[PDB]
Parts: structure tokens; C-alpha cells; sequence
């Protein structure tokens, strides 16, 4: 019998977005090929597959720093970290292979899913 | 607010 | 130019929920009337103006454990603990008066307008 | 997926 507040959801994660923005309580640091990207870890895991097994792991779950697989591209990451934080994915021809990659060994199966779309209409 |  | 993904905001929360309901990466134990309820930091910031001010705090910051004022009802906040998680309010009318009064003290807006709004229709 |  509970009412429900439709914005709710979307209001509670552009806040955690202003959190990320002021560097509020974040509590790590992604380390992709040398750049370096603050967030918060329970988003991470929210979002991620890939840090959803990391952040539950017994000894990493207390890292303050995680290095990506060199192969992983920094521009890629970041376009992805801001859809984690705000559900807007900035996708576009040029960046497309970089964010399915990125999208694939982070284990983030709707962004994947969107990528292999819009490659096949290009094909 | 809504009947969820 | 982005593209959104509409169930994005409402999954993360939904995953947040889990983490909370396995005790993931709590960090802060709220303590009302000597109940205790464990959560995350930022979910409660998100939610509520007075956690926003507390854990914005330079020193409160850093506390794992915070006590609320002695009037608060622990049933109250548990109600608006399960919201601040899940979007769903279980207002009853044996609940609302003390609703009310935690959504108040919390400074979490929407909670407070619909409690008005209910508690206006029954007079 | 949606413009928004
Ligand atoms: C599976 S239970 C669960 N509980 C809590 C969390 Cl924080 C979590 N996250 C997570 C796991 C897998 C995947 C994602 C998030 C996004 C995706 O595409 N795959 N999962
Ligand atoms: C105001 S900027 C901002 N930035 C980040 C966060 Cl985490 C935050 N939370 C917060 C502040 C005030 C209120 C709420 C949440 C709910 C409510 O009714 N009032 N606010
Ligand atoms: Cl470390
Ligand atoms: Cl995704
Ligand atoms: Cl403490
Ligand atoms: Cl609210």
C-alpha cells in the first residue's frame, strides 16, 4: 500500500552528481592510462559489473586507487562515468568503438547494447 | 506522487 | 547530443537498496531512541537537507556514527530511510503524524508536502 | 534509449 514519488530516483542521482562535481565524499580514484578520475564507489558498483566484483572483494574493497587494463581508453571512461552519474551517454561516430570497448570490460550490458544499435544502422 |  | 537511458537513475537506486540490505559499503550507523540503522553517507545526503549539512561538515564528516534528536520515532525514520532507497512511502494513517514530523526534521521537501496534503484531505 |  505504499505511495511512490515518480522524480524520486533521478533527483537522488543528480545529487550524488553535484557530490561528484564539489569532489564531496568521494572515495576513490580510477587510474586510466595516467588520468585520473575521482567518484564514489557505491556508484561505481551501481553501474558496473566489472566494479561491482571489485568493491565486494574482500582486499580491494578497501583500495583508495584502481588501475584499468592499458587498453582501456581515459575518453571512453570518462563519457561513461558521466552517464553512471547523470543516465546521458555521449555517444557519437567518432568515439563509438572506444565507449562499446570501455562499455564491455566494464560490464555495463544496456550501454553495450545501445553501441552494437548503432553500429549496425552504420553498416 | 502516484499508486506505484 | 547525448541519448538517455530512462531506467538508468531507478537501477542504480535499486542496486544501492541491495548494497544496503547486504550492509556493502555502509559507512555511517544513524542511531534514533537507541535503534540503529546502518546506510551509506551520499544516499543519505541525496535525500535529506539535514544529512546534506552534517556530512558537509568538516568534522562531522568523519563520524561513523551519528545520534538524532531524542523526539525522533524510530519507526518514522525507518519509513523514510526505506523511501530515501527505494522511491516508496509507506504512509499509513497510524504512521503520519510521526512521518511528518521525521520528513520535517530531515528537510526532505516532497515527503513533507504530500503528509500535508493527506492529513488535509482527512479533516 | 530516448533523445531527451
Ligand atoms: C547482481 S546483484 C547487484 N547488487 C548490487 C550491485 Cl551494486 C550490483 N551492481 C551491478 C552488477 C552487475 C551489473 C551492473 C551492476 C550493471 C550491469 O550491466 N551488470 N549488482
Ligand atoms: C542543494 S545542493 C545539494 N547538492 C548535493 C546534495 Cl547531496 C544535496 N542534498 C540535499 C539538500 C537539500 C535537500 C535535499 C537534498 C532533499 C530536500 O528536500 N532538501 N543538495
Ligand atoms: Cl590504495
Ligand atoms: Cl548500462
Ligand atoms: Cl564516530
Ligand atoms: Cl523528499
Amino acid at each position: 500500500s505504499c505511495i511512490q514519488f515518480t522524480r524520486h530516483a533521478s533527483d537522488v542521482l543528480l545529487n550524488l552528481n553535484r557530490l561528484r562535481s564539489r569532489d564531496i565524499l568521494t572515495d576513490v580514484v580510477i587510474v586510466v592510462s595516467r588520468e585520473q578520475f575521482r567518484a564514489h564507489k557505491t556508484v561505481l558498483m551501481a553501474c558496473s559489473g566489472l566494479f561491482y566484483s571489485i568493491f565486494t572483494d574482500q582486499l580491494k574493497c578497501n583500495l583508495s586507487v584502481i588501475n584499468l587494463d592499458p587498453e582501456i581508453n581515459p575518453e571512453g571512461f570518462c563519457i561513461l562515468l558521466d552517464f553512471m552519474y547523470t543516465s546521458r551517454l555521449n555517444l557519437r561516430e567518432g568515439n563509438i568503438m572506444a565507449v562499446m570497448a570501455t562499455a564491455m570490460y566494464l560490464q555495463m550490458e544496456h550501454v553495450v547494447d545501445t553501441c552494437r544499435k548503432f553500429i549496425k544502422a552504420s553498416e | 506522487w502516484v499508486i506505484p
